[PDB]
């Protein structure tokens, strides 16, 4: 039924739906302008230390690449409680195609059943995996596989041994029906400790990915670099955003992959080619909220943007001036998708309290009795000589 | 309510006999039932959608209009002149 | 009445529209003309040929062709 | 209340004996979903004013502690069954409070 | 749920009468072997005053 | 390093109230200037908010059009000076200041107790002058706001005095490029430069709303959990879900089906009941098979 | 809170689509402000997809008319101005138009570029009575509304199309104003028509993203003597009389002039440059 395939090209994100899940996050530079800074700083919120988070889970880059008006399908496992049926309507709303999405009756969404050892140290050893990891190699939907033209997944899908061993089938099974695979790094968070571990577990799918999306932070955890320049310090040094050179990303390259999109949130993203390589410049200096200080959205966004740009003009992922503009859109797709989020989820003051931006900049009146501002009566009256 | 106004008189031999009409049962509407008029519905304008419906053609009735659009009580549309 | 005479009043022509003697756009509708005037492609009284898919009524002297192109296959321009 | 409390004391109160129901909320400063996760479980302490212990520990300063217990990423809870036949439930994302009250009701 | 659940005279004959101001409300005209007619293509409801069914 | 740059091209104090900041802009695709030159300057002129006084209490003093002994200044004098004062702050409410001080001497703007939120911008401005020790307590209120407006001060809060903005043409037609300039005067509250950045800030903030979700889209910071707590309340009650809440997606359907579905804007169940054979009918790739097929799957249902 | 909704939705017809959106509440002034800025965006800033150029082959012997089509070529050319596309391509690609012999040729006998989509393939565009094959070479552009034309092709006796590109054929925007007292509140309403390749709410969609994306480079970061004369002074006749014939009168007017200039000026010479300075270092 090829002649049903419409336009844009139908993206498969396989992963899971988490709601509000962060693998991990890292410390950051970010272009910033620092008089401003110091001149707003009673009424801009700003973290103490920039930490940035990769971006979300693949029901998120779902959402995001439906709201630029792409085409996107999730590949995934819900359980059938009151949570998963939630998570499911709210991908349905956001016109996210669920159909591949496998209802399991036997699953809890979002709960596993871990084995704690109370002999020695504490380990978890979980027994019972949860809703969304527990997607077999029978459940995986071949007809959307078919239809889409480009496969999206992250590592996350590799932490469980039959989750990745699904994920394996499935990208294999994507390549045979001449798909292109991305590869969204996401470095979950034990993986950061023993180098050696992550690569044995993403070398298998490294190889097998055409565009790969990865940090300047894990692009240096996986190139074994060492942070050299600062953090947070109120400058903006061109050492804090480096073009590392070709041969630097040369280690991770390999025969199929064609495009490496290194991200510095919003503010620099690299591309990396066999014939061209460059960065392009963005902005960061976005609306940051306590409930939004990941910046995940941003990352998501990047990601919807590269997606959609690759898919709209498949043969152009060598064109380096259409490389730009995917970077440029990219960013500008962050952008505006941390804006959204910060106006969404407003200012701290089901139990959520949030003030919006203009309550969080309204002030005390400062009518205070006592308060050198106001008319005390004459009796203490406190002159100042002119 | 113009083009209906001038669509009653193209069968009106004299005007003024159709203003008497339009008047005489505009008073008939407001004896028989006092309390449905002077507000949102006004009684001219209720004997003159009726008789446009009555030659068949479909008119919301005294031509009662509101605007979905007010920000709740209390608000008055401001004209811009 | 003074902004219908401007909208009205039509193209320059003879030696108010050329510098010398000569020894525009074709627009398949009006929006299409409407259109391209919003985007300052042409001007309010800058010349056009429009496609006409109506009767003739245009208001004209009742005058004969200036020039008549009868080409040997049959077609001829008036 | 939430105490914030450091692995070995979390060690110390597991190994030790309870008869409420023990929350471990695993959070970091720099997330925001940490935060409104922060915010439920206060309102869940306000609900559970005895009867159960809710207790936060850092995950950048207990990386290694964090590890060893399978966090994944945040926010993470674990509930913690005073019974030592049961299991812990680890929940991964900002869950709503009525998840919660389930999970104490019917597996604690 | 909706998903669960004498011929017509030429168009032409209506339409030139159409473009010269010729109205017909409610009816419909249909062609039979015993010729033409003229018949109600919906339910004429019965007002206070006489319709108008053409002009 | 980026293809399309801006930089102030000229900065100037003309004095401590009136600054003065052309910015560029170049290169910008034909048509791009403009849209940004009318919506900066209408940003510029309408959407910048100020800080001023707007009400000022003395005690002794019969009406606003009455003289003080020992002070050269009128009371209205006196408001209108103090309607002059330009203020500097970043937060809301109505703030108050106040003006305590023993004469003789001249009463500028550095003798106002300010909150700790708001700045003055100008020392030197003048207030009163007292000619002998007498004394004079005014209370004063302060609040931001934009536009215009115990004894009340019409208080104008527009920092911005004026703006200018030019197109020229970059050069030759290759995309017949652009050059932007902007002037800004304002009058010392805020820099030209803040300036642009807020305008740019305000309009950014302006169009934002339209790439929000459509009003009326979820159940009702988290759009989840309403639909969580009605999945919750249906729990008891045995009601089940209403078909407008139930998609196509989670009926089995073949994919053929559900493209032509998806294609025709058909996404939840109330949709699909609602819709009639016929139309399905004059939809491609639809079959009466399809039709027959479709009707037994949701018979199942 | 600020919110918005769309009110009003129709299809006429498959390259006729209209909408009407709302916007409410909003603070007085704002809504004029945003319907302007978003009526241009709509009218220029959105991207089209039109045929910029078509050439014919099967040399028609560059005539008016092709023996066995009906439309002239002036014709044909007006009835490929009219085709309604849509797509995303990048750069500029090529279509293609082979039709064996007798009957219509519509958009639906386009061969198209991977990206190009045809909004209704009913549109006519020549038609064939003879069994003649009639070959067309379309070029498909995508551009914004307030573009401009490119480097013309003047090889190959291609025939250009001056297509406009304007994806939405109107756009309007209105203000209802509501008060009681001294609190106030507008409402702005927004009028999209668009040709079919587009939905009003994508429009709307678009044309805020492409305002947002004007607004951004703004804040982009980088990385890291009147009245002392000539003639008081004591100077020669030499250096006095050329400062006149070069218009000079006042010292704030010498110190003006860099050295570069003044060895410019007539019968200056290195010299006086010297002297010069002497004589002002002496004062
Ligand atoms: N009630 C009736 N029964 C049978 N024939 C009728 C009739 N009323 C009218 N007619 C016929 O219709 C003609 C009037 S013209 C009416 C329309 C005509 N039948 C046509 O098709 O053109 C008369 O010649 C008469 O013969």
């Amino acid at each position: 039924i090829s002649h049903t395939y419409g336009w844009p090209p139908l993206v498969c994100c396989f992963g899971s739906a988490q709601h509000a899940f962060v693998p991990s996050g890292r410390p950051a530079n970010r272009l910033l302008d620092y008089e401003r800074q110091e001149r707003m700083k009673d009424a801009v919120w700003a973290p103490e230390k920039y930490i940035r988070a990769p971006g979300g889970c693949a029901g998120g880059v779902a959402i995001a690449l439906a709201s630029l008006g792409g085409k996107a399908a999730f590949m995934g496992k819900l359980g059938d409680d009151d949570f998963g049926q939630a998570m499911l309507y709210y991908l349905n709303v956001c016109q996210v195609q669920t159909r591949s999405v496998k209802i399991d009756s036997k699953r809890v969404t979002a709960c596993s059943t871990m084995k704690i050892s109370k002999r020695g140290r504490l380990k978890s050893t979980c027994v019972k995996p949860c809703a969304e990891d527990s997607l077999s190699k029978s459940e995986i939907n071949v007809d959307v596989l078919k239809e889409a033209k480009m496969f999206y997944f992250t590592t996350h899908s590799l932490l469980d041994k039959k989750m990745m061993s699904t994920t394996l089938q499935a990208i294999k099974i994507s390549k045979q029906l001449g798909n292109v695979i991305f590869y969204d790094l996401n470095l979950p968070l034990p993986l950061w400790q023993s180098l050696e571990e992550t690569k044995s577990l993403i070398q298998e799918v490294w190889d097998l990915a055409d565009v790969i999306e990865v940090t300047k932070q894990e692009l240096e955890f996986l190139c074994g670099i060492e942070p050299t320049e600062e953090f947070d310090t109120k400058n903006n040094d061109s050492s804090k955003f480096v073009h590392y050179e070709p041969e630097t990303v040369e280690p991770l390259w390999h025969e199929n992959l064609k495009i490496l999109f290194v991200t510095n949130g919003t503010s620099k993203i690299h591309y990396y080619t066999k014939e061209h390589n460059g960065a392009v410049l963005g902005m960061e200096d976005v609306p940051i909220t306590p409930f939004t200080r990941d910046m995940s959205a941003s990352g998501d966004g990047i990601v919807a943007g590269l997606i959609r740009m690759l898919t709209v003009q498949p043969d152009l992922m060598n064109d380096k001036g259409y490389l730009e503009r995917t970077a440029r859109y990219a960013i500008e797709c962050g952008v505006v998708d941390q804006w959204l989020l910060a106006q969404t989820r407003g200012y701290p003051p089901n139990g959520i309290r949030s003030i919006t931006e203009r309550e969080y900049r309204t002030s005390k009146p400062y009518d205070e009795p006592d308060g050198p501002y106001v008319m005390k009566p004459v009796e203490e009256r406190e002159y100042r000589k002119l | 309510m113009t083009m209906d106004i001038e669509r009653l008189l193209l069968s009106e031999d004299n005007r003024f006999e159709f203003v008497n009409s339009v008047a005489a049962e505009a008073t008939e509407y407001v004896e028989k039932n006092r309390d449905e008029y002077g507000g949102t519905k006004k009684a001219i304008f209720h004997v003159l959608s009726n008789r446009v419906n009555d030659l068949g053609f479909d008119r919301p009735e005294a031509y009662a209009e509101s605007d979905p659009y007010k920000p709740g009580p209390g608000y008055l549309k401001e004209y811009y002149t | 009445l003074i902004g219908l005479y401007v909208l009205t009043s039509g193209t320059r022509r003879g030696i108010c529209a050329n510098r010398y003697n000569p020894c525009e756009p074709f627009f398949c509708n009006s929006y299409d003309a409407i259109g391209a005037y919003r985007q300052k492609r042409i001007n309010l009284d800058s010349p056009l040929w429009l496609r006409w898919q109506l009767d003739q009524r245009v208001i004209a002297s009742k005058e004969v062709p200036i020039e008549v192109h009868y080409e040997s296959f049959g077609n001829y321009h008036e | 209340l939430v105490r914030k409390l450091s692995a070995q004391e979390l060690q110390d109160l597991v190994k030790g004996e309870r008869k409420v129901p023990l929350i471990v909320d695993f959070y970091a400063t720099w997330c925001g979903p940490c935060i409104l996760m922060a915010q439920e479980l206060e309102m869940l302490a306000v609900e559970y004013e005895s009867n159960a212990m809710i207790v936060k520990v850092d995950t950048d300063d207990e990386y290694e502690f964090a590890r060893d217990m399978q966090v994944r990423g945040l926010p993470t809870l674990f509930f913690i069954s005073p019974d030592p036949s049961k299991d812990a439930i680890r929940t991964e994302g900002l869950i709503p409070l009525q998840m919660m009250r389930d999970i104490i009701d019917n597996d604690m | 749920f909706p998903l669960f659940q004498l011929e017509s005279a030429d168009p032409d004959f209506y339409k030139i009468g159409y473009v010269r101001r010729v109205r017909a409300y409610g009816v419909e005209f249909k062609e039979g072997p015993d010729g033409f007619g003229i018949y109600a293509s919906k339910d004429i409801e019965p007002r206070r005053r006489a319709r108008v069914i053409m002009e | 390093t980026r293809t399309l740059q801006w930089k102030c091209v000229e900065s100037r104090r003309d004095s401590k109230r009136l600054y003065y900041g052309r910015f560029i802009l170049s290169p910008l695709m034909k048509g791009q200037a403009d849209t940004i030159g009318i919506a900066m300057r209408r940003a510029l002129l309408g959407e910048i908010e100020g800080t001023c006084i707007t009400r000022a209490k003395f005690e002794n003093i019969p009406h606003d059009y009455s003289n003080i002994v020992g002070i050269q200044e009128s009371v209205h004098e006196i408001l209108m000076n103090l309607n002059e004062i330009v203020l500097k702050s970043n937060l809301y409410g109505t703030r108050n200041a106040l003006i305590c001080v023993q004469g003789p001497g001249y009463i500028t703007a550095r003798d106002i107790i300010l909150p700790p939120s708001v700045e003055i911008v100008d020392n030197t401005q003048h207030i009163a002058t007292l000619t002998e020790p007498i004394n004079l307590c005014i209370g004063l209120k302060i609040e931001r706001n934009r536009g215009y407006s115990s004894y009340p001060i019409d208080a104008v809060f527009m920092p911005v005095q004026n703006a200018n903005h030019s197109i020229h043409s970059y050069g030759n037609g290759n995309e017949k490029q652009e050059i932007l300039f902007i002037e800004i005067w304002t009058n010392g509250s805020l820099t030209p430069k803040e300036a642009l950045h807020e305008a740019s800030r305000n309009l950014i903030n302006l169009f934002i709303p339209f790439l929000h979700v459509e009003e009326e889209t979820f159940y009702l910071t988290l759009p989840l959990f309403p639909f969580h707590n009605k999945l919750v309340n249906l729990r008891q009650k045995k009601k089940e879900l209403a078909f407008q809440y139930i998609f196509i997606d989670q009926l089995e359907l073949p994919p053929r089906i559900y493209n032509c579905l998806k294609k025709s804007n058909i996404h939840t169940l109330l949709d699909l009941l609602n819709n009639s054979q016929e139309d399905l009918i004059k939809m491609e790739h639809f079959h009466i098979e399809d039709v027959k097929k479709l009707l037994d799957i949701l018979e199942k249902k």
